[PDB]
């Protein structure tokens, strides 16, 4: 959760990404936006002979 | 014969020529970097294209 820039509308609760899954939100008790962005993941490979 | 508009140009930090740089800018890439990396993807910034 990080601080973001997005104007949300004073309606406006959720933001969601293509996919519909949803990219900001919206603090309950401290009305301010929170970017959401997924934790460190990638590929393994071994190299061995 | 002139061979200069297809041999390579030293100018160029890539040995590419003249029609080799006219064909690779006419071709739009949707990102030929491959170096993201996951740290450009941090930022959620609009400037982050797809
Ligand atoms: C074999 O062929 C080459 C290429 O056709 C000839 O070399 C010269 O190449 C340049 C282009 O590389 C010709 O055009 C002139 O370019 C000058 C600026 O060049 C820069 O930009 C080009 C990209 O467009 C780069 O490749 C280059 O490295 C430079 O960074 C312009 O300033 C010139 O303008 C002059 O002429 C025009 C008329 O065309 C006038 O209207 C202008 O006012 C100005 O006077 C020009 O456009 C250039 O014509 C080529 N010839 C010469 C003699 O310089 C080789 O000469 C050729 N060799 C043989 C043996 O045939
Ligand atoms: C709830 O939290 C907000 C944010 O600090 C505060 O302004 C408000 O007074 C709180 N309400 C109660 C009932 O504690």
């Amino acid at each position: 959760l990080t601080e973001s820039n997005k104007k949300f509308l004073p309606f406006q609760q959720f933001g969601r990404d293509i996919a519909d899954t949803t990219d900001a939100v919206r603090d309950p008790q401290t009305l301010e936006i929170l970017d959401i962005t997924p934790c460190s993941f990638g590929g393994v490979s071994v190299i061995t002979p | 014969f002139n061979f200069s508009q297809i041999l390579p140009d030293p100018s160029k930090p890539s040995k590419r020529s003249f029609i080799e740089d006219l064909l690779f800018n006419k071709v739009t890439l949707a990102d030929a970097g491959f170096i993201k990396q996951y740290g450009d993807c941090l930022g959620d910034i609009a400037a982050r294209d797809l």
